[PDB]
């Protein structure tokens, strides 16, 4: 991962860059490990964290832009955006990825102050207690018809229901139709529902490689964005590394059979496991230069 | 062309001083007059008679010389000033800089200029020094005055303009000057009239030539002091001008130009002014550049100010790496001690007046540096004999400004990106 | 403009001011425990008895009148805590904390004919001590000695309410100190005119610093490049300066005058106005405001008295007259200090002559 990141610098190249910085910060019988609940939440909280920055930089970037129009001042930099842009500054708030901001403003406009904790940081272990049944019913009887769309999606977020709702009117960018699908995680659904129902096409990815690869990767379909990119000329020698980082991580599923296509799912898998022969991968991959670069 | 404005002011500024100097001559010349023929029994009539020989052609033919005289001593100041002290490291090297050939042709000058003063003394002390064996013996003892006069200026370093640390009327600075340079210009004759008796000896007349070196010396030590007084007379440079045309005036691009060093340094000690009184120019150094958002002002300050730390901060731990080194090192951190208490107290007042956040964007970067740089203090503290007046002036205004800018930003502080490094010695400071 | 005739006359020579109750001093008759309400809530500020029998610069500029035989040198109150310095006779350093017997005790061998004491605001461990030769910040090879040629004897020492810079004065320098305890390190700020820097005083904030010389000019200084704006229209030497508890107004008086000019910090307002005249009465020696902004006690010396007065800051500000306080038989007022975190109204701990180190509550008691 380093040394391929140091040799992407030195590249210089955007996109790689940024796709070798996300594969670094998601990648912090293989099989078995890719599914563990603990491992999907770790990946899932990796690709929260990428996005959460992301769009905290894209904040940085567009205040320090609009700079006149921000009144930036020496919780701050929200209201400066939303100048250039409650529950609106809760929303644009977290699809920066800062929670405690947020935190803030729900604390200026506020049994229900364990029960918030309980929904953002505090543990709360309790016994015998009730929860996110009685968040989901008012959210069903009032808030699902509610006229302020950022309130709603609060709703949605808190309480992991009415997830059919896009709810667009406060999510615009693919970042964030993520950023709160996500929050509302059975992983194997929506992985099937972002591999299957949407596809490639929907990604269009035909632009925006990068992207529908950090879509697959994000959810921990390793050998879904690893055969995507490979298909891409341009991502070839890059996928490979990538794998090759996978395979020695035990974060790698192999085929067994050598003649299966690249990708392939086994019978009897959870479903949406893919497998990829790491070696006829290498060798189709390297058959292009073993006849100049020997040593190679 | 900002070096051709500066030079015109410059020489118009020697025309102030050498003009406070040349319609302050007169006046010594008639106390001359009238101390040389003191009659302590015939007030009226000697006061008279150096009355009549004060309108007497001889007088103003004197006078002329004189004022030619101190022409070329403001030219003098104004070829050979400096602004920063002439220090000899081994006696060697200050052997060797008394023997530079311009060095030593402001010697013969000197020399050659006191002869004159000396002649046109004794002319005006009419009598028998009045035509060429004690009229030579005078011109002797001022060709020695001047000699002297070149080299103590040369070891004193009176070249060095001091910026005035409280600026001040030109007239009060130079009424308390007064004392000093007489006292001095008596006391510097008179021990130069003794060891000029000595030396005639071994290869009436003595008031007479202590009066006339007494004369000359203070005329020197006037237009030295006249020429520091004005030529050392601050300027402000308007921060951004209404037009780019006059962007090589302001006190950005002048900084940050190759000009002078003394219009460098005297930049610096506006910039210092403002910043402590002028809020206008302030908000004008975080002005945003339109078209373009940038607080170019701010930055290039900052930019300059940073840079010149870091150098200051090479050579301390160069020269650390004796005693005379590590006080060389950092002779040069006067300049660097007043950016960083600027700097930093600006920093500590953003927290509340730059309304744009303009400073902010800049935060983190300047607590590096600061870490950074009292890192390598303390390694130089570390070095023995190193920790036995530059230097304690830039330790002291480092941690002193950071500690303002740090308890200015309170708890706020704590939501800053810093290294963790930086960050322990922060929460120390705090502490 | 106040003046010292509307005060309820003092306090009769057998009664001593116990508390400020609703605005009227109440005498008590020293054992006449204060109201059973209030005597739960007297946090135990040690109420020592140091007896005595246990420069010239120094002595004349010092903060006390009686700086030759007063055991009480300098007082200080911590800006945090009920901790409190008392300088001794002996320049010995105690340092008194509410709540413990112990009693913390520095005396360095630089420790001669002591001016003042600073508890550097925001830490309990830092004492700056003015010597008579340097600055001993004591570490409460425990004292860092810190030391600037030429700024000595050390008359005013003063940590910024920052906690990060302290500076010291001289009335012989003309240029005041600024110490960076941490680096050792001394920084010269000269000054044309008026003589040493005698007292130095920071606004409460940190921008505004009050600077009386053994002159008649008077300087502030405004903290950010530590800009210089001079007074000099005073007739003759500052006695005082005391802040406003906002820092907008600087209440001082002229040694030989008895009327407190309150400038309005609003580049300053170009002149002083005459707030409270305590003419007597005699000499305002010493003043002090209550960190709430709404109790302020004056020290005039001819019994030397407190004048205590309640300040209206609104729509004018003006002094209002409230009483006198006043030590027993023979007791002068020799320091006072208002405690700055006394959290039920006002704490002002007076320092009589004997070494009696009395403490007097401004209740605000809502009505």
């Amino acid at each position: 991962v380093d040394l391929c990141t140091e040799a992407a610098e030195r590249l210089d190249d955007k996109n790689v860059s940024d796709l070798w910085v996300m594969v670094k910060q998601m990648t912090d019988d293989t099989l078995k490990s890719r599914c563990s609940g603990q491992m999907q939440m770790a990946f899932v909280r990796q690709a929260l964290n990428y996005l959460e920055q992301s769009y905290k930089n894209y904040t940085l970037i567009s205040v320090f832009a609009n700079l006149q129009q921000a009144q930036l001042g020496g919780y701050n930099l929200v209201r400066s955006f939303l100048n250039i842009r409650v529950w609106a500054l809760i929303y644009y708030c977290m699809r920066c990825g800062d929670l405690m901001a947020a935190q803030q403003v729900v604390n200026r406009a506020q049994d229900f102050k364990n029960c918030f904790q309980e929904y953002i940081h505090n543990k709360d272990r309790r016994l015998s207690p009730t929860t996110e049944n009685k968040l989901r019913l008012h959210y069903r009887r009032a808030v699902r018809a509610s006229t302020d769309p950022y309130k709603r999606a609060v709703y949605c977020i808190i309480g992991r229901c009415d997830v059919s709702d896009n709810h667009s009117e406060v999510a615009d960018k693919t970042e964030d139709y993520l950023w709160l699908k996500l929050s509302q995680v059975t992983l194997p659904q929506f992985q099937k529902q972002l591999f299957e129902d949407y596809g490639e096409s929907h990604f269009a990815v035909n632009q925006q490689p990068y992207l529908y690869f950090q879509v697959l990767f994000l959810t921990a379909q390793f050998e879904a964005a690893i055969a995507f990119l490979f298909r891409l000329e341009r991502t070839r020698c890059h996928a490979v590394h990538v794998a090759l980082a996978l395979f020695e991580l035990k974060l790698l599923l192999k085929s067994t059979g050598q003649s299966a296509q690249l990708l392939s799912q086994e019978p009897g898998e959870p479903q949406g496991v893919r497998r990829l022969n790491f070696i006829r991968l290498l060798m189709l991959y390297t058959r292009k230069f073993e006849p100049t670069d020997p040593r190679e | 062309m900002t070096m051709l404005g500066e030079r015109l002011v410059l020489r118009w500024r020697v025309a102030a001083s050498f003009a406070w100097s040349v319609i302050l001559m007169p006046v010594c010349c008639a106390l001359f007059i009238v101390l040389s023929r003191i009659q302590i029994l015939h007030p009226i009539q000697w006061l008279t008679d150096s009355i009549s020989d004060l309108t007497s052609s001889y007088t103003i033919f004197c006078l002329l010389l004189i004022c030619a005289i101190l022409g070329l001593q403001c030219t003098f100041l104004m070829e050979y000033y400096t602004v920063v002290p002439s220090i000899p490291c081994s006696r060697l090297a200050l052997i060797g800089n008394l023997l530079l050939p311009h060095r030593i042709l402001h010697s013969l000058a000197h020399v050659a200029m006191g002869v004159l003063a000396s002649w046109c003394y004794a002319v005006l002390s009419k009598g028998k020094y009045q035509l060429l064996e004690s009229h030579l013996f005078q011109l002797l003892c001022g060709a020695f005055f001047g000699y002297s006069y070149s080299l103590q200026y040369f070891v004193h370093n009176m070249n060095y303009l001091s910026f005035p640390s409280i600026q001040q009327y030109k007239y009060l600075q130079f009424r308390r000057f007064l004392p000093l340079i007489i006292k001095q210009s008596v006391f510097q004759s008179l021990y130069f009239i003794r060891s000029y008796a000595i030396l005639y000896f071994c290869l009436s007349l003595f008031y007479q030539i202590w009066l006339s070196g007494t004369f000359l010396l203070a005329t020197w030590y006037m237009v030295w002091i006249l020429f520091r007084i004005y030529t050392t007379e601050a300027r402000i440079f308007p921060v951004q001008t209404s037009f780019a045309e006059e962007a090589e005036k302001c006190l950005p691009f002048i900084l940050n130009s190759n000009t002078l060093p003394l219009v460098k340094y005297l930049a610096m000690q506006d910039l210092v002014l403002l910043s402590q009184y002028s809020p206008s120019r302030r908000q004008e150094v975080f002005s945003l550049s339109q078209p373009g958002g940038h607080p170019h002002n701010w930055t290039s300050i900052s930019k300059e100010c940073l840079n010149l730390m870091s150098s200051l901060t090479s050579r301390l731990i160069a020269h650390q790496e004796p005693e005379a080194s590590s006080q060389d090192v950092f002779a040069d951190a006067q300049i660097h001690i007043w950016a960083l208490e600027a700097l930093s107290h600006l920093v500590a007042a953003s927290f509340s007046e730059d309304r744009m956040g303009v400073v902010q964007t800049s935060l983190s970067s300047v607590l590096a540096i600061l870490l950074t740089l009292q890192e390598a203090v303390e390694k130089h503290f570390k070095l023995p004999h190193a920790s036995s007046t530059l230097r304690f002036s830039l330790r002291a205004a480092l941690k002193t400004a950071i500690y303002r800018i740090t308890t200015t930003f309170g708890e706020h502080l704590h939501a800053v990106p810093v290294s963790s490094e930086h960050k322990k010695k922060l929460q120390q400071f705090l502490d | 403009m106040c003046s010292l005739d509307l005060f309820p006359p003092p306090l009769d020579g057998s009664q001593l001011p116990l508390y400020e109750f609703n605005n009227e001093i109440v005498a008590g008759k020293g054992f006449d425990n204060p109201p059973p309400t209030f005597q739960s809530e007297l946090v135990n500020i040690p109420e020592p008895t140091i007896p005595v029998d246990a420069e010239d610069l120094t002595a004349e500029f010092s903060q006390a009148l009686g700086w030759a035989d007063c055991p009480l040198r300098a007082f200080a109150w911590h800006p945090h805590t009920y901790k409190f310095a008392l300088a001794l006779l002996d320049d010995s350093i105690r340092i008194y904390t509410a709540g413990s017997p112990t009693i913390p005790t520095l005396k360095h061998r630089l420790q001669k004919d002591v001016a003042s004491l600073a508890w550097k605001p925001m830490c309990a461990s830092v004492l700056a001590v003015a010597c008579q030769s340097c600055v001993l910040v004591w570490h409460v090879g425990c004292a860092q000695v810190l030391s600037h040629p030429g700024h000595s004897p050390v008359t005013s020492v003063c940590w910024s309410p920052k906690g990060g810079v302290l500076l010291s004065a001289s009335p012989v320098d003309t240029a005041m100190l600024v110490w960076d305890v941490p680096t050792e390190s001394c920084i010269p700020l000269q000054r044309v005119g008026g003589g040493g820097v005698t007292f130095l005083s920071w606004s409460p904030d940190g921008s505004k610093v009050l600077a009386a010389t053994p002159s008649s000019v008077f300087r502030v200084w405004e903290t950010q490049k530590w800009t210089c704006e001079r007074w000099p229209t005073l007739q003759g030497r500052c006695q005082t300066g005391c802040w406003s508890p906002d820092g907008s107004r600087l209440l001082f008086a002229v040694k030989g005058e008895s009327v407190i000019y309150s400038l309005c910090f609003s580049g300053g307002s170009q002149s002083a106005t005459v707030v409270a005249d305590v003419s007597e009465g005699g000499e305002i020696q010493s003043m002090c405001w209550d960190p709430s902004g709404e109790r302020l006690a004056v020290l005039l010396k001819g019994q030397p008295v407190i004048a205590v007065f309640r300040t209206r800051n609104s729509p004018i500000f003006e002094l209002l007259p409230c009483g006198f306080i006043h030590g027993r038989k023979g007791e002068t007022p020799q320091l006072f200090q208002f405690h700055p975190g006394f959290n039920k109204g006002a704490l002002l701990s007076q320092l009589w002559s004997s070494g009696r180190v009395n403490h007097f509550p401004f209740y605000f008691v809502n009505a």
